[PDB]
């Protein structure tokens, strides 16, 4: 009767685990082997995936034909009548038409994530689910959603390779009728201030606040060429106070520590300094140099690791 | 080999009978601890305990203990719940994952809502991590429900192992999810939560798996804009440049051929960070497979020709050094970087370009015809078919794909007067192949407004009419 | 052919061990002068010292002395800076240039800003 090849098509094109498990059990209780589920990224196929796709659907005669010609997944999506007839030894047009039916079934169930920029396969699928075979043919010509209104019928015939004129008319009709300086600077300590600074940057960029990070990237000998351009452009300032944050800022009477440079630059600018305390006691005013003693008079915010959302909202209520 | 199996089967029989028989409050957790300790003893055997641990997981599955663990995950007590979760974490093999996809989905998903204790979350993150590796249907059922939100909330923690489990969970979900799964991750900003996971200087594996997840999300062309707006691609290349693959190859015992096929389209997706991640991982795992004797897997899958394309078309020193080290640790030679001045090529550079990309059969064909770089840029269908003995159109089409890749990365300084290649590149980066075809006709920026379609077809040799229409439209609307 | 290699390897081993061990203000520059004088003796051999100088640059690279020179280029003293620069000038072979492109970019670029003394600039 021929239910075995239909079960092989169920296994090789499965989007459900139950029918695939039942088809694998049905092919296991019979006398033949079970096939494998194919990799959907067909433009990412090498030669072995093409050979496996040949072995699973019933083209075992033409396995040596594609291997000598070195046909990968990029050449399988772009194969025509003449290359099947002359170069591949597939002289019969009925065998070629069965191969194009299997190619239609393959190019329906395919992942085009490596080349589709504007999600053209879902545009083709919203009209008719058999239109998704020309996704590679329209993407490989350089098209997207913003360029289909200037495409003609000859460009779909010759370049995109759409042989049916009804599909060309429907694609043209549907293409014509419905288509047409950071703000928050964060200084942190190298030892235990990286994760809290990155977490503050993520929770501020969830609300659209542009945040500059990587002070340590500018610690490669660049003295003041980019720190001034970062802080002068920064609308606000966040001082991550790790446990032991201002230890290296004590007795630094030569302006060598980078966190001390950030504090002196922020006090020279006069920006809104918002300290973030993560288990850190307030240091003495007299042990710090006189160019940074004003940081102890700003309204700091204590950090809670299990109640972070209200703390981030309190930070957002204390910014511009 | 089979002695550890005969030592470990009846002990787990007695332990699973004790778990099935006793239903107390503290002896059940003690039995779970005994089974989990025997699992720890099973996985820690050098080159023995892999098949032993797979057989013991098969013995747990065939006894019915997986349904017992699914019952104990719904227990109201916390201690037996965390021991049942930590026992279920270490037994998720490819035969158990089918059973968990059949029944166990929805029970672990119920534990994904309880997020406050750390001892649940450290194991449930690993359970979801290994359950993202099953299929695309399980990825859709976890992302559409509250399975992705649990990982994206647990990325806020400071646990140096739970963040590893979350990084591997997002990486496996990006590898095995699909189009709609990547859309529901990135539209819910899953790439932004990897930023503390890509920067944390406490662990080195954690940043690597975070940048792996970032690169696999960045291999999708409909996604790359929000990933560049996330800012996590800037931390990939200094991380790969600052580390050495030999130490991370000695630290890790490799991955199978199914997972090796996931690292290959990282190199052919024309993004710098994804190519660096793929070259680093294939170099480390090529060192692993060169310690063993199974280096024929890369020739069966085909990553060697992609590494040769990385070396022969390198614009970065780090990915080129990693690809040269990966090809050196294998059994073949490394290629040389080509000279970009293709109109300045003589015959020997053309022969070298043939030898580096896989046209060793046609090396004697171009030498007798005296094809230099000027004739290589101006080669067509008929000269390949008749004069060069390349009768097959599929071989000609592979040669034109390699010619497209060559004429994309080419120096035209000897003939381009008005910088036409940057004019072609500003529209579409695949338009730079016709730079020689438009310059060789005598054109520049001040003459494209009087060019017709027939002049682009016959003289410039543009075979695609869509590209002809776009070039004519851009020549008419913005030049003059 | 290989006699100059066997004469020049343990002397550079002792000299790079003296550069790695001593961290003074004037003996380090004397060790840099000894290494640079042996480099001058290495490049001035008729049709012999090419592969010999390449092997000695490989021996300097595999010992870790290139990172030592990159550390001494960030020294606050001027004399050890100019001897480290003049030593780094004569050892830039195609295998060393990969290491300098990996790490050494940005340290030499920092010396590109200091332009007034001639003894730095002639070597940089
Ligand atoms: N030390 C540990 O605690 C430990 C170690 C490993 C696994 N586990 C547990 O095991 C479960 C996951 O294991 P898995 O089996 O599903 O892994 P997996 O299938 O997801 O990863 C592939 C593994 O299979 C191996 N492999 C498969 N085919 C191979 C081949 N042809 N040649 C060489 N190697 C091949 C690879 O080496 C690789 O380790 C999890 O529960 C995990 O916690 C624990
Ligand atoms: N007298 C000196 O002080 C002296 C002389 C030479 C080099 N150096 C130093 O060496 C470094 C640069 O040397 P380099 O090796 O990088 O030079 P290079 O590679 O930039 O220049 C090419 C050199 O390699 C030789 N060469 C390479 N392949 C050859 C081949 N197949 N056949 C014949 N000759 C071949 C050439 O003769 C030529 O001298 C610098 O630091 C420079 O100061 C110093």
């Amino acid at each position: 009767i021929g239910a075995i090849q239909s079960l092989k098509r169920l296994v090789s094109y499965s989007t459900n685990g139950t029918k695939s498990a039942l088809a694998k059990r049905a092919l296991r209780l019979l006398g033949e082997e079970v096939p494998r589920p194919i990799l959907p990224s067909v433009p990412s196929w090498k030669e072995a995936e093409v050979q496996t796709w040949l072995q699973q659907i019933g083209f075992s005669k033409y396995c040596e034909s594609f291997r000598e010609q070195q046909v990968d997944g990029d050449l399988l999506l772009r194969l025509t009548e003449e290359e099947l007839q002359t170069d591949l030894g597939m002289k019969s047009g009925i065998t070629r038409k069965r191969f194009f039916r299997e190619l239609t079934e393959l190019k329906t169930f395919a992942n085009y994530s490596t080349c589709d920029r504007s999600n053209l396969a879902d545009w083709l699928g919203s009209l008719d689910p058999r239109f998704r075979q020309y996704t590679y043919g329209l993407v490989s010509c350089g098209l997207d959603r913003s360029l289909l209104h200037r495409v003609s019928e000859q460009q779909l015939l010759e370049d995109c390779g759409i042989h049916l004129g009804v599909h060309r008319a429907r694609i043209l009709t549907a293409a014509r009728e419905m288509l047409h300086t950071p703000d928050v600077f964060i200084s942190y300590r190298r030892n235990s201030g990286s994760q809290l600074a990155s977490l503050l940057k993520v929770h501020l960029q969830l609300h659209g606040f542009s945040v500059f990070i990587d002070v340590e990237k500018l610690e490669a000998g660049k003295f003041e060429d980019k720190l001034i351009q970062s802080v002068m452009g920064a609308r606000n300032f966040v001082l991550v106070l790790s446990p032991g944050a201002l230890d290296k800022c004590m007795q630094d009477h030569d302006c060598k520590d980078w966190v001390h440079k950030a504090i002196v630059t922020a006090l020279s600018c006069g920006k809104n300094i918002v300290p973030i305390i993560d288990g850190f006691e307030w240091p003495e005013p007299q042990v710090l140099p006189e160019d940074m003693q004003a940081v102890l008079t700003f309204n700091g915010i204590k950090w809670s690791h299990e109640y972070q959302e209200a703390t981030i909202e309190k930070i957002i209520r204390f910014l511009q | 080999v089979q002695d550890a199996l005969e030592r470990a089967l009846p002990e787990l029989q007695q332990a699973l009978s004790a778990l099935k028989q006793a239903g107390g409050a503290r002896a059940v957790g003690a039995g779970l601890a005994e089974v989990f300790q025997l699992v720890e003893e099973a996985w820690l055997l050098p080159a023995v305990g892999r098949e032993v641990a797979q057989g013991l997981c098969d013995a747990i599955r065939l006894d019915g203990g997986l349904d017992l663990l699914l019952r104990l995950l719904q227990a109201p007590e916390l201690e037996t719940r965390v021991q049942a979760a930590r026992l279920l974490e270490q037994i998720l093999v490819a035969e158990n994952r089918d059973r968990v996809a059949r029944i166990g989905l929805g029970v672990i998903l119920n534990l994904a809502k309880e997020r406050e204790p750390v001892e649940l979350a450290r194991s449930v993150a690993g359970i979801l991590e290994h359950m993202f590796k099953h299929s695309e249907e399980t990825c859709q059922r976890l992302v559409a429900a509250g399975g992705l939100d649990a990982v994206l909330y647990w990325c806020r923690r400071t646990d140096p192992a739970l963040l590893r489990h979350c990084a591997l969970a997002l990486g496996n979900c990006a590898l095995h999810g699909g189009q709609a799964v990547q859309r529901r991750m990135v539209e819910k900003r899953a790439a932004e939560w990897l930023f503390p996971l890509a920067f944390s200087k406490e662990d080195e594996l954690l940043r690597l798996h975070a940048c792996l997840a970032v690169a696999v999300l960045a291999t999708n062309k409909e996604v790359e804009r929000e990933v560049e707006r996330s800012g996590t691609l800037a931390l990939v290349e200094p991380l790969v440049a600052s580390l050495d693959p030999g130490r991370f190859a000695r630290c890790l015992q490799g991955r199978g051929p199914d997972d090796l096929q996931r690292l290959v389209p990282l190199l052919d997706s024309n993004r710098l960070e994804a190519q660096c991640i793929g070259a680093f991982y294939l170099c480390a795992e090529a060192a692993i497979k060169s310690l063993q004797g199974k280096t024929k897997v890369f020739s069966d899958i085909g990553a060697i020709q992609s590494l040769k394309r990385l070396v022969s078309y390198s614009t970065n020193g780090t990915k080129s050094a990693l690809a040269k080290r990966a090809l050196r640790l294998l059994g073949e030679e490394v290629p040389r970087p080509i000279l970009p001045s293709v109109p300045s090529w003589k015959e020997a550079e053309v022969q070298t370009w043939l030898q580096q990309i896989g046209f060793s059969k046609y090396c004697e064909s171009f030498r007798e015809q005296q094809v230099d770089g000027d004739l290589l840029l101006r080669l067509t269908e008929e000269e390949l078919q008749t004069d060069l003995g390349m009768k097959s159109g599929i071989t000609r089409k592979r040669f034109f794909r390699e010619l497209t890749e060559l004429k994309t990365f080419a120096n035209y300084s000897t003939c381009d007067r008005s910088n036409l290649a940057d004019w072609l590149g500003s529209l579409d980066p695949r338009f730079r192949q016709y730079t020689y075809g438009l310059v060789s006709c005598g054109l520049d920026r001040s003459l494209l407004h009087r060019v017709s379609e027939q002049q682009l077809l016959e003289d410039c040799g543009i075979h695609l009419g869509v590209h002809r229409a776009r070039i004519l439209t851009a020549a008419r609307e913005m030049l003059h």
